[PDB]
């Protein structure tokens, strides 16, 4: 009911209707059909004050999609700082793998954020952690060519 | 010209012929529709991607057929749509006046020289180039009752027996077939193939190879050796023809020697093209054949030929079919047709009643009786020399005309009638007497008419196309009124009427006729003894008259403002929407639901529910369906409780239970090719390749800005889908490559299986079909399906897809919009109540100028029509008002007196603006030329009135008193003979044209015959 | 691209020559075949033809012509005009900041303006002066021989890595019963 | 480099082009500004 | 090429004609279907 | 009048047990007694 | 050949009313023209 | 409409000579015009 406009709200960024909506009681366990959380949606999107409002509300920050994927994995992978932080502070396993065995830290080497990797290996991420294919994050570092990420790993 | 057919009533008549005989010839030869050509030319770029999503079409077609659009001539703008059921719909519109042929061609020709760029895929389905219009003539449903036959059994039928049929009827254009006929499904099962180290690879090169027309040569062919006595064609391999010949179709031999043919490893059937539509007609499996009105066609033949040929294929039909018609536009074009001839018998019949009752001749009343259906009918062979057509537009612009034919025919014979009752003059020294005070006039009221309707016609784009059927038909009316009424009822009166004795005014008579005149020329001194109390106190009815003009200000801009009106059209569209990720299955419980409900709770309204699944306007993803709600006939549905606007209301307030479920009825538009509906069409586009994402945002902000002005901006809404979760599949290309398994191979197998894949072609019962290997239903449903698929490796190993692949969810866009080959989002929205559009747009620009930086903006369809157009009102008023002014001038020889007659213009409208205001009516088309008719007879009123007073004051040397009362004496019979014949008599159209002149009528008599001597009087005291 | 003057016309010039036949009010057709792969077929009329109709029964030949000239020359897409010869005008672009390079300004005019002054009615041909950017894949001849591949291993890998496919959709139609999910199946998609 | 479509008419062409190009200007990039080297309409306009 | 009269009509003739309807002055559409493989649909429109 | 068609039938099985594609079997056939369009050339200066 | 046959005597009939009424207007009589109208036949069977 | 004094010559390959054939027909027709500076005048190829 409310569950359902809390994960549109999530996902445009409308702070104020997410507010409105955690005093109303909305299910922040609400997913979608592929089981993405608000706080999943909130992550992917960029939307930082929903993340924190969202956890302070009772989400479920170690919340996985039906492909195993955490909002740590969205939030490393499409560049928000800023959220994969406030994930980590509030108890996000930062070795969490999908069911292709990819981890937040694989997923930030890729799109190649720094700082987040940096984040990442401060909060104690595996810098050995293998895919399903046996790539680590270094691997990943040396195929896309970065000079700056591979030194770091 | 009068004196010369009043010696000459033979010629007269023969005129009157010639008119009678180019009106009849006219009638039978005129097109006939609801409506005519109003939209600019507009045509689709329509082309189909199996499997793709709203991207990959994007990226591969629409762009590269959008960058290839140039050297076309009078394109005003491009827009494009790019969705995940793998379609693309590229709508150029193009300037009014456009050849829509030259305007096509020059299209299809850039695109066949973009093929080659295009996909392999969407080159061999091919890309569409029609006349984009959604004004269907009517919709031919195809049903199956018994339930035997599947949509897909139903369409091939349709197509293969009905479609051909109806496109040869008489007068049919375009036939659009609601459904696809037959394919060849092969729904391949990946156990079997990975049973036997096959893949989707083998069965397409196999279907490729087995299924082909192999060119052989010929027996004692040229050059041959002399002496050969036959010469034969050779016939190698043809198209297989049926689903045992694909079930044989070897892929494999294995070494025991067992024969690996296609029904081994696949399921085979006659099934469709497409399953994403699912079409219903109150439950039943359903098709449809979309028919258009083909150019200079007539819509009642057109209509009444094709359920003539229907009716011969009745005989041939398979055991359950029925033919049903949910969307017909024929019974709105025999009721226009059928409603003009009421109004003008109507006309006819009221004419000769107050004709007999004020003149008491037979041999007077016949006059009108001749003159009017003359000029009617030579109406019609104007409109078919102008190139125009018997429609809506053209036929309530005739109704309205009426009321100016009766008036020339009143004015001529009453004022012979009244020149021999006051000289005693024979009718033939009558007629050139009556004639020489009124010809100069008569000729001048065509120019100041002319003035008032002509320039309406010169209007830009969709709104001039609908104001030309009214100018031209009402110029067109009004100008031969003047002409019958110089040539042929001048001749009538002078042949027709008898000699009336000096003084003769009927009132030594007895019983009602002796009673009738006594009490009218009483009501005539009393008449002119009030108009002569009211000349010695002008300043008080001055003010009096700023306090009308004041209100008609006023009541002009309370009345709220629309082009064609929301009528009870017999059908109404219902809005289905599920959230992303729901199925078709889903959305048909919905659609169920929706369909019982209206045939439940309104069973009484209801004739049927065509629940299309699958489908809004153009087609949509499995969580969109909608319902075309078809109504029984009005007779069948009395009171306002029953009509689509009411039952409308009472399904959106239904349909506010269900869950999971935005489901909304809303009314069809008067003319859908527009969609005008008040309000505008706004587009948001990206001009500095920020990309989906960014636009999304820029379009939130706006969308926040118009929410915190409900004051200006109601319902302002995006015409586009959110994004919605999507399936990622990234293939490994390095675990590919040492595997030995090629992408081809891999991306082939996916796209064929999950995504459906078109081969060739194959021969059904003589009908050329499409092929499509595809995975049976249950191997490509879920994310977990992906690694029940193998790729035969180099080596010859099967390879699993898990082995080689990693998938995540991802979020991306169902439905892509581009508008002049730039990504946008089409923006929807109104003026709130009591505020103009040009207003909202105005507060629009201000709020999409606060927009991020590289986000641009600009106004499409009607927002355009209506920005341009309405820059040319004023110009035209302008000129309307000026001419009007001259023409007066050049009549009254002075530049004073013309104002005498201009001040009549409020006294007209005022009466109408009351009407609408207290009906509660719009200020609709109908409204508006309804408004210019009830001033031009006002303004041919006041005319005849000041020329009269004038003519008494140049001529005989009278008094400006004397001459204006001695004036308003002799004009008032006629007035109130034209003015009785509305009162006695003489559907939202019909309410807008009826209204829009009965509450101006009511007053604008009584206004008129009192105040046009105020003015001339006024005026003339003045200069 | 890279083909001679005579390459050009034997395979392409001449095949179209010959396909211009049954065109009205056509006084003569002169053609230009050099060794930058261009070919140029005029053809004038006589004055008061409808040049619409002109280019209309041109192009009605040309597609007769179309599919017998090399896959090559059709990928770069042949173009059917009706324009003076001479220019209307010039539209010059610069950076006055200096910020943009020559190529830079090329690759925005052909990329943000280029395409809607060609849409514009009366704008017979639009000549950018100038290149649109493209993936320029800059072969070594050196690093190719050392790991035993060629220009034709390049052109397989890209057109298989750099590719757009049309992978379907979950629950897809024709669907199961109680079939729950429906999303668009993402496989590869265009180098950015 | 524009050519003028045949029978088309090079003032109004002309207009049309400026027109679609102050649509543009807008949103160019930092220091991107149009000039007009080469122009045989305002010949047209000032000669008449 | 190398198909006869039957198979060039059901693949090209007939999906050719089918698509000929919403054509303006047409008076009739004759058609040949010949075993060297060729296809002529002559369309007649009104004199004018 | 109705003509004679020689129409000559493909094992399609019998031909895959001998190791001969049906393609080089089509093209023999289809080139041998047809003829076959393989490409232009050029005759005294024209493409022929 | 059908259509030049099925329209010829719509042909001849109007033709007879536009001389007809041709001759009503300029002579201003019904008696002239219908006088004139009756030597048609004493032509028409010179012609058969 | 082109210059006051100029004029356009063609000259045609008509019996399939070739390029270089051509090419001595054209150089010895421009020698041959050079020698005639009282009526040619500026006689030159508009090619490469
Ligand atoms: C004004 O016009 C109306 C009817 C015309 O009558 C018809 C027969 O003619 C149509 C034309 C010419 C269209 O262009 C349509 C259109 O673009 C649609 C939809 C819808 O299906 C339509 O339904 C039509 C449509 C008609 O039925 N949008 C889409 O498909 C998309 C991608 C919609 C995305 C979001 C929602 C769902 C949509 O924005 C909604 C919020 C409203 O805006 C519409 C349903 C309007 O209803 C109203 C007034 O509440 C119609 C445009
Ligand atoms: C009489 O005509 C003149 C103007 C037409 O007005 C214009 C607007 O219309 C033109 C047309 C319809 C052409 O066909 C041209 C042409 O073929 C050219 C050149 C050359 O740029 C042109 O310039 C035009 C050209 C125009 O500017 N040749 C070439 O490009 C090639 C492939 C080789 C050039 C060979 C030499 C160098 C060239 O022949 C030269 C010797 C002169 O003869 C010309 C430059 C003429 O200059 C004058 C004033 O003597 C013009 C043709
Ligand atoms: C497609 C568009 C259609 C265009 C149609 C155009 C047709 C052109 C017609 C040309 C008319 C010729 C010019 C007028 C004639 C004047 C001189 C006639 C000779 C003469 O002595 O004058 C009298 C005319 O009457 C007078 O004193 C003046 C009256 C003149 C009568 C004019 C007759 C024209 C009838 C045309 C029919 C078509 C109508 C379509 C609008 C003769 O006659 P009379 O007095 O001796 O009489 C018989 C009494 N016993
Ligand atoms: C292709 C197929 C199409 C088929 C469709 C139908 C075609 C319609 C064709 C129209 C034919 C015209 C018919 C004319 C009617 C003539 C009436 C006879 C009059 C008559 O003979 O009396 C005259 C006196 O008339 C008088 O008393 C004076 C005249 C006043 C009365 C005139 C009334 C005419 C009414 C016409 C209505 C027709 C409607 C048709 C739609 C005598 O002669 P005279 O004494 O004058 O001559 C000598 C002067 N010294
Ligand atoms: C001063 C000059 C008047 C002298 C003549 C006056 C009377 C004429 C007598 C004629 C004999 C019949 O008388 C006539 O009957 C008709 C009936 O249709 C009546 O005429 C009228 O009378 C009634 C009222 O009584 C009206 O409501 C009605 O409109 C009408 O019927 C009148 O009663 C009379 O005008
Ligand atoms: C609400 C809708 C708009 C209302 C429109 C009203 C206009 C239509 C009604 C007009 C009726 C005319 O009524 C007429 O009025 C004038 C005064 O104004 C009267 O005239 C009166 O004033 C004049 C001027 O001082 C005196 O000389 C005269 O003796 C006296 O009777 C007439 O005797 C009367 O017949
Ligand atoms: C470009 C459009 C310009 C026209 C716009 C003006 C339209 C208004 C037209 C005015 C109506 C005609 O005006 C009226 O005509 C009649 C004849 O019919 C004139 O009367 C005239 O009759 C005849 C015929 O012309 C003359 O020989 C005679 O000298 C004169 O008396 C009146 O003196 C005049 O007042
Ligand atoms: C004065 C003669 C008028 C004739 C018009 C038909």
């Amino acid at each position: 009911d409310l569950g359902k406009k809390l994960l549109e709200a999530a996902r445009a960024g409308r702070d104020d209707e997410v507010r409105i909506l955690m005093a109303n009681g909305a299910d922040v366990n609400a997913a979608d059909v592929v089981g993405w959380t608000p706080l999943h949606l909130a992550a992917y999107w960029g939307h930082l004050e929903i993340v924190e409002v969202l956890l302070k509300n009772g989400a479920d920050v170690n919340a996985y999609d039906t492909l195993g994927s955490t909002p740590l994995h969205l939030a490393a992978h499409f560049g928000h700082l800023e959220i994969v932080e406030v994930l980590l502070k509030n108890g996000a396993d930062v070795n969490a793998k999908d069911d292709n065995g990819i981890t937040p830290l694989h997923l930030a080497a890729n799109r190649g954020h720094l700082e987040i990797v940096e984040v990442l290996l401060k909060y104690g991420a595996d810098v050995n952690a293998q895919d399903k294919f046996g790539k680590t994050a270094f691997d990943i570092s040396i195929n896309n060519g970065n000079e700056d990420l591979a030194e770091i790993l | 010209m009068p004196n010369f057919f009043i010696d000459r009533p033979i010629f007269a008549w023969v005129i009157a012929i010639i008119i009678m005989l180019a009106g009849g010839l006219a009638i039978l030869k005129l097109p006939v529709a609801q409506y005519p050509t109003i939209a600019p030319p507009a045509v689709t770029i329509s082309a189909s991607y199996p499997g793709a999503d709203a991207k990959t079409v994007q990226d591969t077609v629409t762009q590269v057929i959008e960058q290839n659009m140039n050297g076309i001539d009078n394109l005003m703008y491009m827009s494009s749509n790019s969705d995940s059921t793998g379609t693309v719909q590229i709508t150029l519109t193009f300037e009014s006046g456009t050849d829509a042929d030259i305007a096509q061609v020059q299209v299809q020709n850039k695109l066949q020289l973009a093929m080659p760029l295009l996909p392999q895929e969407v080159q061999q389905q091919g890309v569409s180039v029609e006349k984009s219009s959604s004004s269907f003539l009517m919709v031919v449903g195809v049903i199956n009752t018994d339930g035997t036959m599947t949509q897909e059994d139903i369409s091939d039928y349709v197509a293969a027996n009905m479609k051909d049929a109806i496109s040869r009827t008489s007068g049919v254009g375009d036939v659009q077939l609601f459904g696809s006929q037959y394919a060849m499904r092969i729904w391949m099962n990946p156990n079997e193939l990975n049973k036997f180290q096959l893949t989707p690879v083998d069965v397409i090169t196999a279907i490729k190879a087995q299924n082909a027309q192999v060119a052989a040569g010929q027996l004692g062919g040229t050059p041959p050796v002399k002496g050969q006595q036959l010469n034969a064609s050779i016939i190698a391999q043809t198209r297989l023809t049926s689903t045992e010949e694909f079930g044989k179709i070897l892929l494999k031999v294995n070494q025991d020697g067992s024969r690996v043919l296609l029904r081994d490893v696949a399921k085979i059937e006659l099934g469709g093209e497409n399953y994403d539509i699912i079409a219903e007609f109150n439950g039943q499996p359903a098709s449809g054949l979309g028919i258009k009105l083909a150019t200079g066609a007539n819509a009642l033949d057109t209509a009444a030929a094709i359920r003539a040929e229907l009716a011969k294929m009745e005989p041939f039909f398979p055991s359950g079919l029925k033919i049903v018609y949910p969307y017909d536009t024929t019974p709105f074009v025999k009721i226009s047709i059928h409603e003009v001839v009421k109004t003008l018998v109507e006309a006819i019949i009221l004419v000769f009643l107050v004709m007999y009752l004020f003149l008491q001749n037979f041999r007077a009343t016949l006059i009108p009786t001749i003159a009017v259906p003359v000029v009617l009918l030579g109406t019609f062979a104007v409109l078919a020399a102008f190139g125009f057509s018997i429609n809506t537009l053209t036929m309530f612009g005739m109704v309205l005309a009426i009321g100016l034919l009766v008036d020339d025919a009143i004015v001529v014979v009453e004022n012979v009638e009244r020149v021999m009752a006051e000289e005693g003059l024979p009718p033939k020294e009558a007629t050139r007497k009556s004639m020489g005070q009124i010809q100069g006039a008569l000729v001048g009221i065509a120019m100041v008419l002319s003035a008032v309707f002509v320039p309406m016609a010169f209007f830009g784009g969709s709104t001039g196309a609908i104001y030309r059927q009214f100018s031209i038909t009402i110029v067109s009316a009004m100008a031969l009124s003047v002409l019958v009424a110089l040539i042929l009822t001048p001749a009538l009166c002078a042949t027709m009427l008898k000699p009336i004795a000096k003084g003769d005014h009927g009132e030594g008579k007895k019983g009602f006729f002796g009673w009738f005149n006594r009490m009218f020329e009483k009501s005539t001194h009393h008449y002119t003894d009030s108009v002569g109390g009211i000349l010695r106190s002008t300043g008080r009815y001055l003010v009096l008259y700023l306090i009308i003009v004041v209100g008609m200000a006023y009541l002009f801009v309370r009345l709220p403002s629309s082009f064609l009106p929301d009528e009870d059209q017999g059908v109404f569209m219902t809005m289905v929407q599920l959230p992303a990720g729901a199925t078709q299955e889903r959305t048909q419980k919905v659609l169920n639901e929706v369909t019982h409900y209206y045939l439940t709770k309104e069973k009484n309204n209801v004739e049927s529910v065509f629940a299309v699944n699958g489908f809004g306007f153009a087609p949509r993803g499995q969580n969109t369906g909608i319902a075309f709600v078809s109504l029984k006939d009005w007779a069948d549905r009395p009171g306002e409780e029953n009509k689509v606007e009411a039952i409308t209301m009472r399904a959106t307030r239904a349909f506010s239970q269900i869950k999971d479920a935005m489901v909304f009825a809303f009314n069809l538009p008067a003319i859908v090719e527009l969609g005008t509906a008040t309000g505008f069409d706004f587009e948001l586009i990206d001009q500095a390749g920020l990309g989906h994402e960014k636009l999304t945002q820029a379009r939130n902000q706006l969308l926040a800005e118009a929410a915190k002005h409900p004051d200006m901006l109601t319902s302002v809404r995006p015409n586009g889908l959110e994004d919605t979760p999507q399936f990622k599949i990234d293939i490994d290309q390095e675990k590919a490559q040492a595997l030995g398994v090629s992408i081809n191979d891999i991306n082939t197998t996916l796209g064929a299986a999950w995504g459906g894949s078109y081969v060739n072609d194959f021969i059904d019962r003589g009908r050329v079909k499409k092929v499509y290997v595809m995975s049976e239903a249950k191997y490509r449903m879920l994310p977990d399906d992906i690694g029940d698929w193998y790729v035969r490796a180099a080596d010859g190993q099967m390879v699993p897809f898990s082995a080689f692949s990693s998938s995540r969810w991802e979020y991306g866009s169902p439905r892509l919009e581009r508008y002049n080959g730039l990504p946008s989002m089409e923006i929807l929205g109104q003026a709130a109540p009591g505020k103009s559009t040009g207003e909202a747009m105005e507060l629009m620009e201000q709020l999409a100028s606060k927009l991020p930086t590289g986000v641009g903006y600009d106004w499409t369809g009607m927002s355009y029509q209506e920005r341009l157009s309405g820059n040319q009102a004023p110009s035209l008023y302008a000129i309307s008002l000026i001419v009007v002014f001259l023409c007066l001038a050049a009549l009254y020889e002075s530049w004073s007196i013309p104002f005498s007659v201009m001040l009549v213009v409020p006294l007209g409208v005022i009466g109408a603006l009351l009407a609408a205001t207290f009906r509660g009516l719009t200020n609709d088309v109908y409204f508006q030329v309804g408004l210019l008719t009830t001033i031009g007879l006002s303004a041919k009123n006041a005319i005849l009135i000041v020329e009269f007073a004038k003519d008494l004051m140049d001529k005989e040397g009278k008094g400006l008193i004397e001459a204006t009362l001695d004036a308003v004496r002799m004009r008032l019979r006629p007035i109130l003979m034209t003015s009785l014949a509305f009162i006695l008599g003489v559907s939202g159209a019909q309410n807008a044209v009826g209204t829009g002149v009965m509450g101006g009528m009511v007053t604008a008599t009584v206004l008129a015959i009192f105040f046009v001597p105020v003015f001339f009087v006024v005026v003339r005291r003045r200069f």
